[PDB]
């Protein structure tokens, strides 16, 4: 299981 | 299709130094908490104080769950750490951007192949200039180490004429075994 960075920092605000 | 978790491949756990003089270096280190989904990360990190807002002498470090932030760990004896040492700053507040990358570099698994020798990493907020560091468990595995190096600096956005070095922890203890 990885992440893009991209990916990861959509999650930050929802 | 967002409303179910997305889980890490490790449980990281977080923890906090505060050079407060009573007790032992290994003291005044605590464990905040641990996560094992990139839901829950968010939820820690959006709410603890921010690097750049931490006061001199205090560090943050990442680990996996297992792996206690010291040398002396098993998965830490043989290992080491890349290096960057950051300037202070009046304003900007980099040290932030810095560290979050790395972070997320930690708990994305964005070494491939090499993720599994990745043990944490560390911010140390000082006086003298800042610093951040990912430690490896065996500073002998060169194409590890050297990977996780090139990813590293890449994912930082660091420059072809910057070059950073890995430090072994014995040599720490007691120059770079590796610079990319
Ligand atoms: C990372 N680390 C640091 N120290 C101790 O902490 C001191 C501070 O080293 P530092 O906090 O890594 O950077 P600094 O010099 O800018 O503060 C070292 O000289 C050691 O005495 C450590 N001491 C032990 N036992 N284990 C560790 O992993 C460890």
């Amino acid at each position: 299981k990885q992440y893009d960075r991209e990916f990861l920092l959509d999650f930050q605000f929802m | 299709e967002h409303y179910i978790k997305h889980p890490l491949q490790n449980r990281w756990a977080l923890w906090f130094f505060k050079n407060d003089k009573s007790k032992t270096w290994q003291a005044n280190l605590r464990l905040i908490s641990k996560f094992d989904t990139v839901e829950d990360f968010w939820a820690l990190y959006n709410h603890i104080q921010l690097s750049s807002n931490l006061m001199p002498g205090c560090d943050y470090s990442l680990f996996k769950d297992g792996i206690e932030p010291m040398w002396e760990d098993e998965k830490n004896k043989r290992g080491g750490r890349w290096l960057i040492t950051l300037n202070k700053q009046q304003r900007r507040s980099d040290l932030d951007r810095f560290w979050l990358e790395t972070l997320l570099c930690l708990i994305g698994e964005s070494f491939d192949d090499y993720s599994d020798d990745v043990c944490g990493a560390v911010v140390n907020v000082r006086a003298k200039g800042d610093k951040i560091a990912i430690w490896t468990t065996e500073c002998e595995n060169r194409d590890a180490v050297t990977h996780i190096g090139r990813v590293y600096k890449e994912r930082l956005g660091l420059p072809p004429k910057i070059v950073i070095g890995y430090q072994s922890h014995a040599d720490t203890a007691t120059k770079n075994r590796f610079v990319v």
